[PDB]
C-alpha cells in the first residue's frame, strides 16, 4: 500500500535532518525571496 | 440496441488492480497520455509565454 | 513501565490532578516480591511498613500530586530567549538603516523644523488642545 | 437539584455499596472532583472504606491528595479534613501523603 | 535531576534582557534614526517669513 | 507511487497536508510583501518607487494573505484533516473533486505572480476598483491576470464549499444529529455556505470588469451609462461575507483549543455558539455597504448599514463570553496553543471594538481610507485569524505528523510574535485618527514617529516567522514520537493515533439512538 | 501529551546550526536585493 | 401510450449497491446505514456492538439531546462501560465473509 | 494639520467636527471599558487552582450576555444617528464650489457668478519655502469665506479620488460621472489641510488639499483677481 | 423675485448627496426653455434662473461636453 | 390558479405526454407562426454617432479590432457609421 | 491541642467569581468617572472656554500679519 | 474491507489535468486579449474537454459498471448538484443586479431614460416569446421523459428526451439568429453590455444543459439507467429547469420590463 506512520505521510523526506534543513530552507526561503526579486525585476525594467 | 451493461460490469470489476481511469484497456492509457502531455506541455508553454511577457518588447 | 505507539487504542495511564484514579495502574507486571506485597495489601494496612506503602503507591501511580503539579524555571528561558530574539531584531534594524535607507528629507533639518514650528503656531495649528494651545502667545514661550 | 445534605448522602451511599467494584470507585472519584466543592469528610470516609474493600491502599492515599488539591489556595481545608478522618485513618492503617513523603516536589 | 531551565534559565534571562536593552538603546540613539518627537517644550520657533 | 499519492490524491488527510504546505509557502510570500510595505514606510521619503510599485506590493500582500494563506490553511488544511475525523467519516463526499480544489491553487498563485511580473503590475488595492483597474488607467495584462487568479481561487473554494456542506450534512453517523457535531465542524459548514453564496457574486463582478477591459462593455464606465459604484456593491457583497469566512473556522478552532486546555469535556453554551455562528453568517450578508459610507449614498441607507453592522456584536459577544465561561473552573494547561487562543480572545476583541467605532458612519467619514481601518482589520486578521491558525497548528501538529514540537521554543515564538504584532499595529490607530490615508508610499512628516515604531514592530514579527520555520524543522529533525494524548473521549480526531492511518473509519463508529 | 524521547536528538549545537541556516535563508537574498536597490533604481 | 425495455435494480444493480439492496430486503445492515437502537445497557443486557475486527469505536450520547458525544474504543472481551454514564457495551466480532 | 506624536483627531475646525469628537469620546470610553472588562475576566478565569469541570447551565448567563450588549449598542447608536441626521439637515449655502479630482491634482471651479477655475498641485519637496510642510502645501489654495455655509460638489475626470479635510470632518469620494455634495462651514480663519483618500495610481500620496479660510471681503477680492 | 442670486438653493427634488440629476435637469430645463423662447419669438431672459442654477452646479467639462454634443447632433437628452 | 385544465390521482407519463403534445408543442407551433408573420427587413434608423454607443476603449481581439463578434452589416453601424 | 474549625468547603470557585465580578463592575463605574472627568469633560470645557470670547477677525488679523495667507497680505 | 456505504475513489489524474486546463484557458484568454494569439487558449479548451470527458466517464464506470453508488452516495450527489445550482443562481444574480442598477437609474449619458436614447429593443412578443414557449415546452417534455423512465418505458423516455434536446437546440439556433439580427451590440453601452453578457451566459448554460441531456440520451440508449436509479438524468433535469427559470427572469426583466 503506501507507507504509514510518522515521517511517512508527507511528500518530503525527514530521513536525514540536514537534507531536510536544505529542503525546508529552499522551500520557505524561495517563498520569502520571491517578492524581493519581483520588486528588483519591476525596478530594473523602468 | 441490446443491453450489454453486464459485459461492461464484468470488464470493470475484473480483479486486475487497474485504477478506474485505465480499466477500459489500452485506449484509456493512450487518451490519458495525450491529455497529460497536452497539459504538461501547455503548462511549460504558458511559463515560456510569462518569461516573454515579463519584459518590454522593442 | 514502557508505552508503545502500537498501544494507542488501549486504556492508558495519565497523571492529571483532575482525573486522580486513571484507567490502568502505572505498573502492571509484578516481580516475585511485588506479588508478595500485593498479597500482604489484602491484610491490614497497619502491618505494611512506610516503604511497602510507598512501593504500593508507585506501582499504582507514576508521579504524586506534588510532583505532577510542580512549578519550573521554564519562564526564565522563555522570557530570556524572547528578549534575545527581540534584541536580534534590532540588529536587523541597524543593518537596514546603515545599508538600505538613504538620508531622510531636508524638512527634518533642525533649522527647517524651527521655522515650520513657528509657521504652524502663526497659522494656529490645533489651537484648542493639540498644538498651538500649548504655546503662550503672551509670553512667547511653550506653556509650562 | 437537592440540598447539600442530600448531595452528600447520595455520595456516601455510592461509596458504601458493599460490592462496589474498582471501575465504580474510579468513576465516583473522578466525577466527584469535577464539582465545585471539596468533598465532606463523610464522603471521603466512605470512599476510603471502599478502597479497603477493594484491597487498594494506593488509591486511598491518592484520594487524600485530591482532597488537598481541590481546596486550591484554601490551605485550612485539608488539615481539617485529615483531622476529621484521623479515626478512620488509624482504624484502616491509611498513611497520609505527608507521612509517606509524597508531598515532596 | 535539574533540567535545561534549572541549569541555564537564570543566565538566559539575564543575558537576553541585557542584550535586548543594549541593542535597542543603541539602535534608538546612536545611528541617526529621526524619531520626529513633538516640538512642544523642545524647539525654539524661528522666523520663517 | 509518489505521483499517485501526492498528485492524484483522493485522501482527505494528504490533501489537507498539501493545503497546509501551500498555505505555509504563501505565508512566507505574504510576510515578505508585508515587510516591503513597512520598509517603504519605516522612514519618511521614498524607498522603492512611487505609489505604483508600492501599491502592487500592498495589493499582492492582501491577496496572498487572504486567498493563499488563510483560506487554504483554515478550510483546505484544517478542514480537510479534521472534519472527516470529527464526524467518523471515511473521507470527504467528493474526494476526487477535493483534489481539484487543491490543484487549482498553484495555478491561481502563478497567475497572481505573473500579474506582478508583466507590465507595471496591478497597483489597484485588493478591491480592484475601476476605473483605476480599467483598461485606460491599468492598460495591459496585469489586472486581467489578477481577475483570472481570482476566478481560479473562486472555483476552487466554491467546489470546496459544496464538498464540505455535502460531507457534513450527509456523512455523519446515522445517530448523530447536526446538534451533536463539534463546533469546528459547524464553523466549516457555515463558512462553506458563505463561500457558496458570496463567491459567485464576486465572479460576476470581476467578469464584468474583465469585459469592460476587453470586450467594450461599460458596466462600470459612465460613458456607456455604467457606474463605478455598482462594482463596489458587487465586490463588497462578497467582501464582507469573505471576512467572516476568514474568521469563522478560526472561531471553531478557538472553541476546541480553549475547551481542551481548560480540561473541559465541552465548550460552555454549545447551542449558543451554534446560534452565534449562524447569526454572524446571516447578518454578514446584509451589511456590506459599510465599506461605502463616503461614496455619496442616501442618509437613511447610511443609518440602516450603521445599525445592521453594529448588531453583529451581539452574537459575537456571546461567543467571547462563552470562551471566558469555558476557561471558568478549568484545569488550565498553559500550553503554547492555549497562549495563542488567549491572545486571540483579547486581540480579536480589541479589533471587533474598533470595528464598532467604524460602524458609526459619521465617524467613519473621518476614519474611512485611513490607517484606523488598517488597524481594525489587522487586529482581527494578524492577531485573530493568524493566532487561531498558529494555535490550531501547534495543537494539532502532533496529530498530523506523529511528532511533538518543543513547547519551550513554541512559547518563545508566541511571545516574540505577540510583541511584534502589537508594536506593528497599535500605533496605526493614532495614525488613522490623526488622518494618515491608506495606500500611501510616504506621509507628511508629523506621522513619522508612529510609522517608525510600526515598521520596527514588523521586523519583530519577521523574527518570529523565521523562528517558526526553525521550530518545525527541529520537531522533524528530533522525531519525538507521540505516545498518549489527554481527553480523547471528547476529541475524536485523536482516537486513531498520531498520525492516523491513511484510511480511517473503514469500519464506522457505533453510535446508538437510545 | 506524552511522547518518546527523540529518536534522533538535536543537540544545542545542531539547533544553533539549523536556526542560523534558517535565518540566513530568509535574510541573505532579501538583504542582497535591498542592499542593491540604488543600483536597480538609478538604472 | 406505454411499453418496457428499462432494466430494474433487481436486474442490473451490481457491486456494493447490490449488496446493500439485497441485505436491506433481509432486514440486515452490514454497511451501517441505520442507527442501532440501544438496549437497557446494564451489565446483564449490554449494547451489542458488531465488528469485523477486534475493536471498534463507540460514541455514547449519554442522555437524549446531549450535544457532547463520548468516544472510546471497545475491545473484544468483557463488556466495557461509557466513561461518562457507565452504560455497558460488548463487542460481537466477526465476518463479512458473512 | 496633524502634528508630531499626535494620538487622536485633529482639533475641530467646524461644529460638526466638534460633535464627532465628543461622540468619539463617548464611544471610546465604551471601547475602553469593554476591552478592560474582557482582559480582567480573562485574567480572573486564569488565576485560580480551584476547578469546576462538570457541565455548566448556560441560559441565565446568556440573557445577561445579549441584553447588556444590546443596551450598550443602543447607547452608541442613539447619538451616532442624531449626528448622522444633523449633518444631513437642510442648511442654505451661500456659495457652491466644485472640485474635480485628476491624476494627480485637484481642480476647483467657483462658477456661481463668473467662470473662475484653476488647478492645485502639491509643492515639490525641493521647492518648499522655508517653514512649509512636505507633501501638504499646494501652489493654489482653495480660498473660501470663513463663518459661511459652503456647498462643495466633488467629482473626478479620470479614476476615483476622494476629497478629505480631517479638521472639518470631511471626506467625499470623487467619482467620474457623479456629482457628490457635502457642506463645509469653518468657525475660524486659517489653513486646513487634507490628502487624496482613494487610491488613484502613481501619485496618490502627492495630491493634497489646502483650504484657506478668510473674511468674505478678502475672498471676494481674491476671487475677482483669479479671473 | 430673486436677483441677489448667491447660489443654487436647496431643491427638494434632489435632497441627497448625489446631485448629478440636479445639474442635468437644470441644464435640460435651460436649454428647453431657450428653444421654446427662440422659437415662439419670446425672450431667452425668462430662462435665466435655470441658466444660473446649472452654471453654479455643473462641472465645466460636463457643460462643455453636453454643448459640443448638442452642436454635433449627439446629445442624448430631449430638448 | 388551477389554470383551466383538470385531473390528478397519483402521477404519470401518459399525462405529461398529453401535456407535451396537447399544450406545450401547440404553443410552440403558434408562437412559431406569430414569429413567422413579423419576420424579415425592418427599416434601419438614421445613423447618429452617439458617444454612449459603439464603444471602443480597446480594440476587439479579432478581425480589424473594430467589428463586434456577430457584426451584421445591415443593421450594426461602426463608430463612423454604416458600412458600404 | 485544639481541633481546627470547619472551614467553608463548597462553592469556593463560585464564591470567588461572585466577589470579583462585583469588584470588576465597581471598578468600570470608577474608571468611567475618571474617564468622563480626564478626557471627555476636559474636551468639552476646552472647546467652550476657547470659543466663549473668541474673536475670529482678531485671529484672522494675527494670521494675516504673520504672512500666512495667499489671499490677504 | 469497509463496512460503511461511501465511495473511496481510486487515485485519479483528472483533478490535476482539470486544474491545468484552467491555467491554460485563463493564461490563454490573456494571450488572446493582449498578445494576439489563440494558441494557449485552444490547448486549454481541448484539455478541459478531455478532462470533463474522462472524469464523467469514470463516474459512469464507478456507478453503472462497478456499483459504488449506494443510496448514501446518491444522496450526497443530490446535495452536491443542488448546491452547485444554488451557486449558479447567485452568479446570475450578479448580472441581474447590474441590469437593474443601470436601468432603474439611467445616467445622463444614456439620455437619462431606459432604454437609452438610440437603442431599439427587440420586440418581446416576437422571437423572445417564441424562445419562452420553447424552453417552457421543453420543461414539460423533460417531465414526460422522467415519468416514462420511472415507469420503465424505454421508447417513450427516448422520444421525450429527444424532443427536449431538439427544443434546447431550437432555442440556441433562434438565440444565435437573434444575436446576428439585433441592431445593437455588446459595445452599445450598458444596454448592450447587460443584454449580451446576461443572455450570453444564459445561452452558454443552455448549451451545457443540452450537452448534459445528450449525454443522458446516449446513456439511455446503452441501457445505463434503471427505472429507480438514474441520478445523472435527475441532475440534468434539475439543471434544465434552472436554465428555464433563469430564462423566465431574463424575459420578464430585460426583454419585457427593460423594453
Ligand atoms: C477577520 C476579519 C474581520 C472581522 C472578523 C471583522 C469584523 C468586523 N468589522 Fe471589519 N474589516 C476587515 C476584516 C474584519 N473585520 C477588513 C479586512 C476590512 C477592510 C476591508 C478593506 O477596505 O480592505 C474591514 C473593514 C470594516 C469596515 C469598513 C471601514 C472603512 O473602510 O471605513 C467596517 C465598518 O463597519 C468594519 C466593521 C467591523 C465590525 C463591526 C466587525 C464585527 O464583526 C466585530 C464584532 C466583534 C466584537 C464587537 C468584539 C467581541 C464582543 C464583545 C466582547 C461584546 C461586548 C461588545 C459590544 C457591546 C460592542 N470593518
Ligand atoms: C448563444 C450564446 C453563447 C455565446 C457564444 C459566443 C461565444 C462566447 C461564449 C461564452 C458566452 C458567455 C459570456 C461571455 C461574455 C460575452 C459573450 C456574450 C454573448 C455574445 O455572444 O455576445 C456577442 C458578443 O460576443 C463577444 O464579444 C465574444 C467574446 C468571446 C470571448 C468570451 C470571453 C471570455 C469570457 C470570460 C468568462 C469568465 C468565466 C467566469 C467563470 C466564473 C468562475 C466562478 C454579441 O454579438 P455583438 O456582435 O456584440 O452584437 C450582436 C450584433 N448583431
Ligand atoms: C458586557 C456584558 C458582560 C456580562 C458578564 C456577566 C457575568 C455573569 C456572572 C455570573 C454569575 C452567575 C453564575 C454563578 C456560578 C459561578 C461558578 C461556580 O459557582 O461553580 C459552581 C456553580 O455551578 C452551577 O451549579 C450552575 C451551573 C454551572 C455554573 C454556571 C456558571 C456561569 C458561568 C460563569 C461565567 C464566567 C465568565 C463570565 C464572562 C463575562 C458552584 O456550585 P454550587 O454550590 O451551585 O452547587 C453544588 C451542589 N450542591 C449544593 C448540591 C452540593
Ligand atoms: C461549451 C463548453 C464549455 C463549458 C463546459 C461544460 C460543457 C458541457 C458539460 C455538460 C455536462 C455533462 C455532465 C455529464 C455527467 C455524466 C456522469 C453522470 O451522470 O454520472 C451520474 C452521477 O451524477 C453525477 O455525478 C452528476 C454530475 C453533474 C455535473 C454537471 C453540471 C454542469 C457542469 C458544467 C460546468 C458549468 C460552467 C458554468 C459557467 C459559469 C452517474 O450516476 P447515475 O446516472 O445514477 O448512473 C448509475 C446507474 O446506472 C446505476 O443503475
Ligand atoms: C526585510 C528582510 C531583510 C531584512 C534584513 C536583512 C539583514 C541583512 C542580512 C545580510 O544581507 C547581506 O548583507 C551584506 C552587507 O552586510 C550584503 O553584501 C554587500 O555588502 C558587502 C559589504 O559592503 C559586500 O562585501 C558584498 O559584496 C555586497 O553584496 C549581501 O549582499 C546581503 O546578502
Ligand atoms: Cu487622487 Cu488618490
Ligand atoms: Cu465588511
Ligand atoms: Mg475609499
Ligand atoms: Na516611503
Ligand atoms: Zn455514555
Amino acid at each position: 500500500h503506501y507507507e504509514e506512520g510518522p515521517g511517512k505521510n508527507i511528500p518530503f523526506s525527514v530521513e536525514n535532518k540536514w537534507r531536510l534543513l536544505a529542503m525546508m530552507t529552499l522551500f520557505f526561503g524561495s517563498g520569502f525571496a520571491a517578492p524581493f526579486f519581483i520588486v528588483r525585476h519591476q525596478l530594473l525594467k523602468k | 440496441f441490446e443491453n450489454r451493461v453486464a459485459e461492461k460490469q464484468k470488464l470493470f470489476q475484473e480483479d486486475n488492480g487497474l485504477p478506474v481511469h485505465l480499466k477500459g484497456g489500452a485506449t484509456d492509457n493512450i487518451l490519458y497520455r495525450v491529455t497529460m502531455t497536452l497539459c504538461l506541455g501547455g503548462t511549460l508553454y504558458s511559463l515560456y509565454c510569462l518569461g516573454w511577457a515579463s519584459f518590454p518588447h522593442k | 513501565s514502557v508505552v508503545k505507539s502500537e498501544d494507542y487504542a488501549l486504556p492508558s495511564y495519565v497523571d492529571r490532578r483532575d482525573y486522580p484514579l486513571p484507567d490502568v495502574a502505572h505498573v502492571k507486571n509484578l516481580s516475585a516480591s511485588q506479588k508478595a506485597l500485593k498479597e500482604k495489601e489484602k491484610a491490614s494496612w497497619s502491618s505494611l511498613s512506610i516503604d511497602e506503602k510507598v512501593e504500593l503507591y508507585r506501582l499504582k501511580f507514576k508521579e504524586s500530586f506534588a510532583e505532577m503539579n510542580r512549578s519550573t524555571n521554564e519562564w526564565k528561558t522563555v522570557v530570556g530567549a524572547a528578549m534575545f530574539f527581540i534584541g536580534f531584531t534590532a540588529l536587523l534594524l541597524i543593518w537596514e538603516k546603515h545599508y538600505v535607507y538613504g538620508p531622510i528629507p531636508h524638512t527634518f533639518e533642525e533649522e527647517w523644523v524651527a521655522k515650520q514650528t513657528k509657521r504652524m503656531l502663526d497659522m494656529k495649528v490645533a489651537p484648542i488642545q493639540g498644538f498651538s494651545a500649548k504655546w503662550d502667545y503672551d509670553k512667547n514661550e511653550w506653556k509650562k | 437539584h437537592e440540598t447539600d445534605e442530600e448531595f452528600d448522602a447520595r455520595w456516601v451511599t455510592y461509596f458504601n455499596k458493599p460490592d462496589i467494584d474498582a471501575w465504580e470507585l474510579r468513576k465516583g472519584m473522578n466525577t466527584l472532583v469535577g464539582y465545585d466543592l471539596v468533598p465532606e469528610p463523610k464522603i471521603i470516609d466512605a470512599a476510603l472504606r471502599a478502597c479497603r474493600r477493594l484491597n487498594d491502599f494506593a488509591s486511598a492515599v491518592r484520594i487524600l491528595e485530591v482532597v488537598k488539591d481541590k481546596a486550591g489556595p484554601h490551605k485550612e481545608i485539608y488539615p481539617y479534613v485529615i483531622q476529621e478522618l484521623r479515626p478512620t485513618l488509624n482504624e484502616l492503617g491509611i498513611s497520609t501523603p505527608e507521612e509517606l513523603g509524597l508531598d515532596k516536589v | 535531576a535539574p533540567d535545561f531551565h534549572d541549569k541555564y534559565g537564570n543566565a538566559v534571562l539575564a543575558s537576553g534582557a541585557t542584550f535586548c536593552v543594549a541593542v535597542w538603546v543603541y539602535m534608538a540613539t546612536q545611528i541617526g534614526i529621526e524619531w520626529n518627537p513633538s516640538p512642544v517644550g523642545r524647539v525654539t520657533p524661528k522666523e520663517w517669513r | 507511487m509518489f505521483i499517485n499519492r501526492w498528485l492524484f490524491s483522493t485522501n482527505h488527510k494528504d490533501i489537507g497536508t498539501l493545503y497546509l504546505l501551500f498555505g505555509a509557502w504563501a505565508g512566507m510570500v505574504g510576510t515578505a510583501l508585508s515587510l516591503l510595505i513597512r520598509a517603504e514606510l519605516g522612514q519618511p521619503g521614498t524607498l522603492l518607487g512611487d505609489d505604483q510599485i508600492y501599491n502592487v506590493v500592498v495589493t499582492a500582500h492582501a491577496f496572498v494573505m487572504i486567498f493563499f494563506m488563510v483560506m487554504p490553511i483554515m478550510i483546505g488544511g484544517f478542514g480537510n484533516w479534521l472534519v472527516p475525523l470529527m464526524i467518523g467519516a471515511p473521507d470527504m463526499a467528493f474526494p476526487r473533486m477535493n483534489n481539484m480544489s487543491f490543484w487549482l491553487l498553484p495555478p491561481s498563485f502563478l497567475l497572481l505572480l505573473a500579474s506582478s511580473m508583466v507590465e507595471a503590475g496591478a497597483g489597484t488595492g485588493w478591491t480592484v476598483y475601476p476605473p483605476l483597474a480599467g483598461n485606460l488607467a491599468h492598460a495591459g495584462a496585469s489586472v486581467d491576470l489578477t481577475i483570472f487568479s481570482l476566478h481560479l481561487a473562486g472555483v476552487s473554494s466554491i467546489l470546496g464549499a459544496i464538498n464540505f456542506i455535502t460531507t457534513i450534512i450527509n456523512m455523519k453517523p446515522p445517530a448523530m444529529s447536526q446538534y451533536q457535531t463539534p463546533l469546528f465542524v459547524w464553523s466549516v459548514m457555515i463558512t462553506a455556505v458563505l463561500l457558496l453564496l458570496s463567491l459567485p457574486v464576486l465572479a460576476a463582478g470581476i467578469t464584468m470588469l474583465l469585459t469592460d477591459r476587453n470586450l467594450n462593455t461599460t458596466f462600470f464606465d459612465p460613458a456607456g451609462g455604467g457606474d463605478p459604484i455598482l462594482y463596489q456593491h458587487l465586490f463588497w457583497f462578497f467582501g464582507h461575507p469573505e471576512v467572516y469566512i476568514l474568521i469563522l473556522p478560526g472561531f471553531g478552532m478557538i472553541s476546541h483549543i480553549v475547551t481542551y486546555y481548560s480540561g473541559k469535556k465541552e465548550p460552555f453554551g454549545y447551542m449558543g455558539m451554534v446560534w452565534a455562528m449562524m447569526s454572524i453568517g446571516f447578518l454578514g450578508f446584509i451589511v456590506w455597504a459599510h465599506h461605502m459610507f463616503t461614496v455619496g449614498m442616501d442618509v437613511d441607507t447610511r443609518a440602516y448599514f450603521t445599525s445592521a453592522t453594529m448588531i453583529i456584536a451581539i452574537p459575537t459577544g456571546v461567543k467571547v463570553f462563552s470562551w471566558l465561561a469555558t476557561l471558568h473552573g478549568g484545569n488550565i494547561k498553559w500550553s503554547p496553543a492555549m497562549m495563542w487562543a488567549l491572545g486571540f480572545i483579547f486581540l480579536f476583541t480589541v479589533g471587533g471594538l474598533t470595528g464598532i467605532v467604524l460602524a458609526n458612519s459619521s465617524l467613519d467619514i473621518v476614519l474611512h481610507d485611513t490607517y484606523y481601518v488598517v488597524a481594525h482589520f489587522h487586529y482581527v486578521l494578524s492577531m485573530g485569524a493568524v493566532f487561531a491558525i498558529m494555535g490550531g497548528f501547534v495543537h494539532w501538529f502532533p496529530l498530523f505528523s506523529g511528532y511533538t514540537l518543543n513547547d519551550t521554543w513554541a512559547k518563545i515564538h508566541f511571545a516574540i510574535m505577540f510583541v511584534g504584532v502589537n508594536m506593528t499595529f497599535f500605533p496605526q490607530h493614532f495614525l488613522g485618527l490623526s488622518g494618515m490615508p491608506r495606500r500611501y508610499s510616504d506621509y507628511p512628516d508629523a506621522y513619522t514617529m508612529w510609522n517608525t515604531i510600526s515598521s520596527m514592530g514588523s521586523f519583530i514579527s519577521l523574527t518570529a516567522v523565521m523562528l517558526m520555520v526553525f521550530i518545525i524543522w527541529e520537531a522533524f529533525a528530533s522525531k519525538r514520537e507521540v505516545l498518549t494524548v489527554d481527553l480523547t473521549t471528547t476529541n475524536l480526531e485523536w482516537l486513531n493515533g498520531c498520525p492516523p492511518p491513511y484510511h480511517t473509519f473503514e469500519e464506522p463508529t457505533y453510535v446508538n439512538l437510545k | 501529551i506524552t511522547a518518546k524521547p527523540a529518536k534522533t536528538p538535536t543537540s544545542p549545537k545542531e539547533q544553533a546550526i539549523g536556526l542560523s541556516v534558517t535565518f540566513l535563508s530568509f535574510l541573505l537574498p532579501a538583504g542582497w536585493v535591498l542592499y542593491h536597490l540604488d543600483n536597480y533604481k538609478k538604472s | 401510450a406505454s411499453g418496457g425495455g428499462v432494466p430494474t435494480d433487481e436486474e442490473q444493480a451490481t457491486g456494493l449497491e447490490r449488496e446493500v439492496m439485497l441485505a436491506a430486503r433481509k432486514g440486515q445492515d452490514p454497511y451501517n446505514i441505520l442507527a442501532p437502537k440501544a438496549t437497557s445497557g446494564t451489565k446483564e443486557d449490554p449494547n451489542l456492538v458488531p465488528s469485523i475486527t477486534n475493536k471498534r469505536i463507540v460514541g455514547c450520547i449519554c442522555e437524549e439531546d446531549n450535544s457532547t458525544v463520548i468516544w472510546f474504543w471497545l475491545h473484544k472481551g468483557e463488556a466495557q462501560r461509557c466513561p461518562s454514564c457507565g452504560t455497558h457495551y460488548k463487542l460481537v466480532p466477526h465476518q463479512l465473509a458473512h | 494639520m496633524a502634528y508630531p506624536m499626535q494620538l487622536g483627531f485633529q482639533d475641530a475646525t467646524s461644529p460638526i467636527m466638534e460633535e464627532l469628537l465628543h461622540f468619539h469620546d463617548h464611544t471610546l470610553m465604551i471601547v475602553f471599558l469593554i476591552s478592560s472588562l474582557v482582559l480582567y475576566i480573562i485574567s480572573l478565569m486564569l488565576t485560580t487552582k480551584l476547578t469546576h469541570t462538570s457541565t455548566m447551565d448556560a441560559q441565565e448567563v446568556e440573557t445577561i450576555w445579549t441584553i447588556l450588549p444590546a443596551i450598550i449598542l443602543i447607547l452608541i447608536a442613539l447619538p451616532s444617528l442624531r449626528i448622522l441626521y444633523m449633518m444631513d439637515e437642510i442648511n442654505n449655502p451661500s456659495l457652491t464650489v466644485k472640485t474635480m479630482g485628476h491624476q494627480w491634482y485637484w481642480s476647483y471651479e467657483y462658477t456661481d457668478y463668473e467662470d473662475l477655475s484653476f488647478d492645485s498641485y502639491m509643492i515639490p519637496t525641493s521647492e518648499l519655502k522655508p517653514g512649509e510642510l512636505r507633501l501638504l502645501e499646494v501652489d493654489n489654495r482653495v480660498v473660501l469665506p470663513m463663518e459661511m455655509t459652503i456647498r462643495m460638489l466633488v467629482s473626478s475626470e479620470d479614476v476615483l479620488h476622494s476629497w478629505a479635510v480631517p479638521s472639518l470632518g470631511l471626506k467625499t469620494d470623487a467619482i467620474p460621472g457623479r456629482l457628490n455634495q457635502t457642506t463645509l462651514m469653518s468657525s475660524r480663519p486659517g489653513l486646513y489641510y487634507g490628502q487624496c483618500s482613494e487610491i488613484c495610481g502613481s501619485n496618490h500620496s502627492f495630491m493634497p488639499i489646502v483650504l484657506e479660510l478668510v473674511p468674505l471681503k478678502y475672498f471676494e477680492k481674491w476671487s475677482a483677481s483669479m479671473l | 423675485k430673486i436677483k441677489n442670486y448667491q447660489t443654487a438653493p436647496f431643491d427638494s427634488r434632489f435632497p441627497n448627496q448625489n446631485q448629478t440629476r440636479n445639474c442635468w435637469q437644470n441644464y435640460l430645463d435651460f436649454h428647453r426653455c431657450e428653444k421654446a423662447m427662440t422659437a415662439k419669438g419670446g425672450d431667452v431672459s425668462v430662462c435665466e434662473w435655470y441658466r444660473r442654477v446649472y452654471k453654479s452646479l455643473c462641472p465645466i467639462s460636463w457643460v462643455s461636453t453636453w454643448d459640443d454634443r448638442r452642436a454635433e447632433g449627439t446629445f442624448p437628452g430631449k430638448i | 390558479a388551477s389554470a383551466a385544465k383538470g385531473d390528478h390521482g397519483g402521477t404519470g407519463a401518459r399525462t405529461w405526454r398529453f401535456l407535451t403534445f396537447g399544450l406545450a408543442l401547440p404553443s410552440v407551433a403558434l408562437c412559431t407562426l406569430n414569429s413567422w408573420l413579423h419576420s424579415g427587413h425592418r427599416e434601419r434608423p438614421a445613423f447618429i454617432p452617439y458617444h454612449h454607443l459603439r464603444i471602443r476603449t480597446k480594440p476587439f481581439s479579432w478581425g480589424d479590432g473594430n467589428h463586434t463578434f456577430f457584426h451584421n452589416p445591415r443593421v450594426n453601424p461602426l463608430p463612423t457609421g454604416y458600412e458600404k | 491541642s485544639t481541633a481546627l474549625a470547619k472551614p467553608q468547603m463548597r462553592g469556593l470557585l463560585a464564591r470567588r467569581l461572585r466577589f470579583h465580578i462585583v469588584g470588576a463592575f465597581m471598578v468600570s463605574l470608577g474608571f468611567a468617572t475618571f474617564y468622563k472627568f480626564a478626557v471627555a469633560e476636559k474636551r468639552k470645557k476646552a472647546y467652550a472656554d476657547f470659543y466663549r470670547n473668541y474673536d475670529s477677525m482678531k485671529d484672522f488679523e494675527e494670521m494675516r500679519k504673520a504672512g500666512i495667507f495667499q489671499s490677504a497680505k | 474491507h469497509q463496512t460503511h456505504a461511501y465511495h473511496m475513489v481510486n487515485p485519479s489524474p483528472w483533478p490535476l489535468t482539470g486544474a491545468l486546463s484552467a491555467l491554460l484557458m485563463t493564461s490563454g484568454l490573456t494571450m488572446w486579449f493582449h498578445f494576439n494569439s489563440m494558441t494557449l487558449l485552444m490547448i486549454g479548451l481541448t484539455t478541459n474537454m478531455l478532462t470533463m470527458y474522462q472524469w464523467w466517464r469514470d463516474v459512469i464506470r464507478e456507478s453503472t459498471f462497478q456499483g459504488h453508488h449506494t443510496p448514501a452516495v446518491q444522496k450526497g450527489l443530490r446535495y452536491g448538484m443542488i448546491l452547485f445550482i444554488i451557486s449558479e443562481v447567485l452568479f446570475f444574480t450578479g448580472f441581474f443586479w447590474a441590469f437593474y442598477h443601470s436601468s432603474l437609474a439611467p445616467t445622463p449619458e444614456l439620455g437619462g431614460c431606459w432604454p437609452p436614447t438610440g437603442i431599439h429593443p427587440l420586440n418581446p412578443l416576437e422571437v423572445p416569446l417564441l424562445n419562452t414557449s420553447v424552453l417552457l415546452a421543453s420543461g414539460v417534455s423533460i417531465t414526460w421523459a422522467h415519468h416514462s423512465l420511472m415507469e420503465g418505458d424505454r421508447k417513450h423516455m427516448l422520444q421525450a428526451l429527444f424532443i427536449t434536446i431538439t427544443l434546447g437546440v431550437y432555442f440556441t439556433l433562434l438565440q444565435a439568429s437573434e444575436y446576428y439580427e439585433a441592431p445593437f451590440t455588446i459595445s452599445d453601452g450598458v444596454y448592450g453590455s447587460t443584454f449580451f453578457v446576461a443572455t450570453g451566459f444564459h445561452g452558454l448554460h443552455v448549451i451545457i444543459g443540452s450537452t448534459f441531456l445528450i449525454v443522458c440520451f446516449f446513456r439511455q440508449l446503452k441501457f445505463h439507467f434503471t427505472s429507480n436509479h438514474h441520478f445523472g438524468f435527475e441532475a440534468a433535469a434539475w439543471y434544465w429547469h434552472f436554465v428555464d427559470v433563469v430564462w423566465l427572469f431574463l424575459y420578464v426583466s430585460i426583454y419585457w420590463w427593460g423594453s
